[PDB]
RNA sequence: UAAGGAACUCGGCAAAAUGACCCCGUAACUUCGGGAGAAGGGGUGCUCUUUAGGGUUAACGCCCAGAAGAGCCGCAGUGAAUAGGCCCAAGCGACUGUUUAUCAAAAACACAGGUCUCUGCUAAACCGUAAGGUGAUGUAUAGGGGCUGACGCCUGCCCGGU
RNA sequence: CUGCAUUAGCUAGUUGGUAAGGUAACGGCUUACCAAGGCAACGAUGCAUAGCCGACCUGAGAGGGUGAUCGGCCACACUGGAACUGAGACACGGUCCAGACUCCUACGGGAGGCAGCAGUAGGGAAUCUUCCGCAAUGGGCGAAAGCCUGACGGAGCAACGCCGCGUGAGUGAUGAAGGUCUUCGGAUCGUAAAACUCUGUUAUUAGGGAAGAACAUAUGUGUAAGUAACUGUGCACAUCUUGACGGUACCUAAUCAGAAAGCCACGGCUAACUACGUGCCAGCAGCCGCGGUAAUACGUAGGUGGCAAGCGUUAUCCGGAAUUAUUGGGCGUAAAGCGCGCGUAGGCGGUUUUUUAAGUCUGAUGUGAAAGCCCACGGCUCAACCGUGGAGGGUCAUUGGAAACUGGAAAACUUGAGUGCAGAAGAGGAAAGUGGAAUUCCAUGUGUAGCGGUGAAAUGCGCAGAGAUAUGGAGGAACACCAGUGGCGAAGGCGACUUUCUGGUCUGUAACUGACGCUGAUGUGCGAAAGCGUGGGGAUCAAACAGGAUUAGAUACCCUGGUAGUCCACGCCGUAAACGAUGAGUGCUAAGUGUUAGGGGGCCCCUUAGUGCUGCAGCUAACGCAUUAAGCACUCCGCCUGGGGAGUACGACCGCAAGGUUGAAACUCAAAGGAAUUGACGGGGACCCGCACAAGCGGUGGAGCAUGUGGUUUAAUUCGAAGCAACGCGA
RNA sequence: GUCGAAGGUGGGACAAAUGAUUGGGGUGAAGUCGUAACAAGGUAGCCGUAUCGGAAGGUGCGGCUGGAUCACCUCCUU
RNA sequence: AAGGAGGUAAAAAUGG
């Protein structure tokens, strides 16, 4: 059965974004909006929806792309799996692309950015990278 | 046999101590035969082998390799014919042999006429009839 | 593999075996036993001295000897160079390294080492058949 | 019966040795029952002290029966008598049985099992001249005869001759 | 902090308690008593191997390999046991006992332990002097001088390693001689050489000549505690004296280019080519390979390349090897999905709220010796080397903080999973009963000479009446049409009909429970056919077998028979190309068109679950897969790591047996494999054409003769041509 | 007197070496016999099982397509 | 009209 929501989330993100499909409905939890959140703010997304009904809700994402058609999002990869989980420190935070791309984090403070984690001088479990 | 790694040893160890004690092996026989003064000083040197080097060693007239030789002449054939089975064979030759002078070795001539016999298997028929006469043909 | 499954079986490396497996052993006489050491060479004894045909498409007479070693292992190792002076019972120095086309030879007799003598008339890469220096 | 210990002899024939009870311990192989008392070891008398019990009785008493300790004596304590020698292998017969009364006990017979064959009942087979019987007060999962001989794996070719 | 399950059970002072004894000390450490505990799949026990570490080698790293020299810790001192003395030993150059071995002896009896430094013998491919001194540092004793110190400081030997410097430098065309090649002009060795000039690092000779040395002691004073006061004691300042190395390092002066270059390689990888000799020989070779007369691959020579007091070979380790893949691989066809269920442990797990702080993150403190590696600086003329600082290295510990995720605790939800309610189809299974067609056999009527069979035949059956035909009977086995990329089942599998018992699945609904789920090692069951046991049954077909045929032979294919078996019951076996060669669960990702069983809204549309075909994106070595993935992802299991050897051997477990499951190695090869391409070929196919058939005229084959050929004969009958495409052919 | 090394006796366990003889395996040169497989390989091949035969193999039962193929019907795709 | 799936006839000497 289902055991790993976030790697659900990130591969129908990946589907979408390979057909170029514009916009992704899937079940809701906090994680998943956080992780829809972050992407907004740093621009893989256009737009994020939550619709508040029965059965945990669920998230309507809205894809970015750019001139000529070209894909804003890469590719997402999943590194903490359920069989195998990866945690970080401060100093040891990885760079995504050379700094061109992301790792969502989930740390005490929040799941965060990898930028916002050096920042803050903080580690956690590296829930993905995204570039 | 088991102690003739140890025999050897003790024969180069017992040649460094007497100059006039010799060991040598001989090819065509296969044995070792050692060379002494007399009697009483291989007896001596056999004695010392068997109690100093404690490998026991028999003694024995050494082996005279013979020859063989043929003393009457003859022409002869010698026909081989393989075409039975698979591969088909032919061979044909005809030999005249004869007694040479002693001490003068084995002499073939080829009085081929004809090119009866290719010149390609001449150097084959004396190689044949070197092996066959390096293998005895009465003892 | 899942990681849960190299966890309970980890993974396993391949074992190597070595080209010169009579050389990797000793002998104590004392004990009577073998033991476990690398040696660059060892001492033998020729048991026969002769001449073996290589397998196809090579064609020869290769001259060879089967040798006991000094931990009492029986070997064939290839006598190199043109000419040798070996004969059975001869001490020889045997090192790795086999001969393709002599299928059970897999060392080789050093020259100019105990009893075999340097290749005669060498002027060539002289230390690899034991000649000396001629000048 | 000194020393020896199978050197005897066709052959250890005879003899010697083992032998009871308790405790420890016990191999190959096996049809899983066994082999097994395998083997190989230890203990064993008497006195005293302490002490768990069982049967029968109101109880006393009577009977059975252990455990621990400390002592004593001898060359020796199942102090006599009675009471397995053991082991490793091979042939044969599976086995318990049976046999030449009176020179043969066995590898011979028998055997449970196998197979072939006869027999539809007034059966076939058997005894008898017959009557009358056995078979059987049975009925083919039965009855007679031949051969084989537990069990395991198997049982090839020839129907010309008789 | 190590390998093995082809090691699964281990433990009886064993585990705990009580009492005592014992020890520096706690303690089953030991004894007495009571209890039956203790360890173990988180690997006990057993077996094998091993001193551990700082570090060392390698690698970009992650890792892999190693545990010399130097430092720390441990253990041992011919082997085993024991205690004595002592602060400390159960003691390398102590004791006692036992043991093996060895030695001396006057034969009465005694002695010894180099894994201390040298050295001997032996083993080995292989590792050094029976050297000097306590002058320095350190140690024991002494008040001290000092004695002892094979620790140590030195010297001797070994290219064993690293580092440094040599073997000369400038000019030198006049391209000198000579070697090698040549196109016979020349090219090359070559500025190389010769010659002139220069230098002395090195070397020889002769002189000077350190540091390492601080001291201790002794002799002088000064100062400080104490003294009633000295001698003394601590401290401070001065002086005599102390070197194995060693007259060594180093410095100076003179003489000479004179004494001082070798090794491997030159086919590709891989830098460097020509001539002779050889001729599948001699020989080379790391792989591919080379060598049979034109060898850049064998040997020599010239030249060239790489290195250089070293250069090659062998051995071993890491790398390249992503070739065990955490980083960082796979399992349709290349090696790889268990034949399939049911299910235990474990691994993993849907949404929200509160709480905890085990993981997770962050700060402080202690420690991670020294040496080493790395960075910097300083000293040897440089460097190696030496020295001094810095940095690094923990999965480390103590302590203070955060709460997102994982983990724990509490509380809710219905989406997953089941249940209820209403419906659907089905060769799903088990047991009894009924039925038609057909085969074989038996009996009888009619009937005559064949039947059967094959490519063609024969065996065989039949004149005793076969085969054919009609009727009846006996018995076994399978269910024609329906029938379908149709249905059902986990797989194997399930097809006449009827009855009984019974399993599963699908559709709609939204009462009901509230995560109860997925996977699944070990286990436990089912599992085509053949096969095994017992008892039945026996038509057909048919291993074995017999005969006939074919054939060179034919232990076959073909024909005639024919036993096991094929069927049933109950047990056993447990394997198949048990296949979709494709593990299970889950979600997501264009479309078109069938069909099975349903449902909803108007023949149409929508929809659920299957079953097919076609086909995007994506994947793939390609073939191909593609909502029934081989795409994109997460969880769990099984499995793979070149081909043989070999699914073999050994061990173990299972089986009546046959055999099944688990499962190596030595050795051997440089391939073995997959997909696709072009050819060629096929006792593969389709089509098209041709005096190839067909239509037709005339011939040859028959006769005589001409001629050529084979055969035979001869002294010779010349040689050549042999299917078409030899034969009135060379002629 | 307790403990106690070595020793002795006994039946077992495990490991190594060795052994008349014996079994298949690998390699090797033009050996001998046949021709099983690759084309429909001249009887499609292969898988499991049973049995037979000098040998490859043949034969029986079930399974697979990883099988060529002339005529027929039955469907599906463009 | 051309391709894919199932069933199913008839034929057959031997060696290249
Ligand atoms: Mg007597
Ligand atoms: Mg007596
Ligand atoms: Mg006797
Ligand atoms: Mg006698
Ligand atoms: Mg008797
Ligand atoms: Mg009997
Ligand atoms: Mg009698
Ligand atoms: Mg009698
Ligand atoms: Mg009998
Ligand atoms: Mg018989
Ligand atoms: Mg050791
Ligand atoms: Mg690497
Ligand atoms: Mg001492
Ligand atoms: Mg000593
Ligand atoms: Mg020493
Ligand atoms: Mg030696
Ligand atoms: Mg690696
Ligand atoms: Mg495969
Ligand atoms: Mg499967
Ligand atoms: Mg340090
Ligand atoms: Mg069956
Ligand atoms: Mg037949
Ligand atoms: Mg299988
Ligand atoms: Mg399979
Ligand atoms: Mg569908
Ligand atoms: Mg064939
Ligand atoms: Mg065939
Ligand atoms: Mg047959």
């Amino acid at each position: 059965t289902m055991t790993d929501p976030i790697a659900d989330m990130l591969t129908r993100v990946r589907n979408a974004n390979m057909v170029r499909h514009e916009k992704l409905e899937l079940p809701a939890s906090n994680i998943k909006k956080e992780i829809a959140e972050i992407l907004k703010s740093e621009g893989f997304i256009k737009n994020v929806e939550y619709v508040e009904d029965d059965k945990q809700g669920v998230l309507r994402l809205f894809l970015k792309y750019g001139q000529n058609d070209e894909r804003v999002i890469t590719g997402l990869k999943r590194i903490s799996k359920p069989g195998l989980r990866v945690y970080a420190k401060a100093s040891e935070m990885p760079k995504v692309l050379n700094g061109l791309g992301i790792a969502l984090v989930s740390t005490s403070e929040g799941v965060i950015t990898d930028k916002e984690a050096r920042k803050r001088n903080v580690g956690g479990e590296i829930i993905a990278y995204v570039w | 046999k088991a102690d003739q790694d140890k025999m050897t040893q003790a024969l180069v160890k017992l040649q460094e101590e007497d100059p006039t004690f010799h060991a040598h092996t001989d090819e065509e026989t296969g044995q070792v035969i050692i060379g002494g003064m007399g009697e009483l000083h291989l007896d001596i040197l056999v004695d010392r082998m068997k109690k100093e080097f404690n490998v026991e060693c028999n003694v024995g007239a050494p082996m005279v390799s013979y020859r063989e030789t043929f003393k009457s002449s003859a022409q002869v054939q010698g026909k081989f014919s393989r075409q039975s089975g698979g591969r088909g064979q032919y061979g044909d030759v005809h030999i005249e042999f004869t007694p040479n002078e002693t001490g003068a070795g084995f002499e073939f001539e080829n009085a081929i006429v004809g090119g009866v016999v290719p010149r390609e298997y001449i150097p084959s028929v004396e190689a044949g009839l070197k092996d066959a006469m390096e293998n005895g043909v009465l003892a | 593999p899942t990681i849960n499954q190299l966890v309970r079986k980890p993974r396993q490396s391949k074992i190597k075996k070595s080209d010169s497996p009579a050389l990797n052993k000793g002998f104590n006489s004392k004990k009577k036993k073998f033991t476990d050491l690398n040696s660059p060479q060892k001492r033998g004894v020729c048991t026969r001295v002769g001449t073996m045909t290589p397998k196809k498409p090579n064609s020869a007479l290769r001259k060879y000897a089967r040798v006991r070693l000094s931990n009492n292992i029986e070997i064939n190792a290839y006598i190199p160079g043109i000419g040798h002076n070996l004969q059975e019972h001869s001490v020889v120095l045997v090192r790795g390294g086999r001969v393709k086309d002599l299928p059970g030879v897999r060392y080789h007799i050093v020259r100019g080492a105990l009893d075999t003598s340097g290749v005669d008339g060498r002027r060539q890469g002289r230390s690899l058949y034991g000649t000396k220096k001629p000048k």
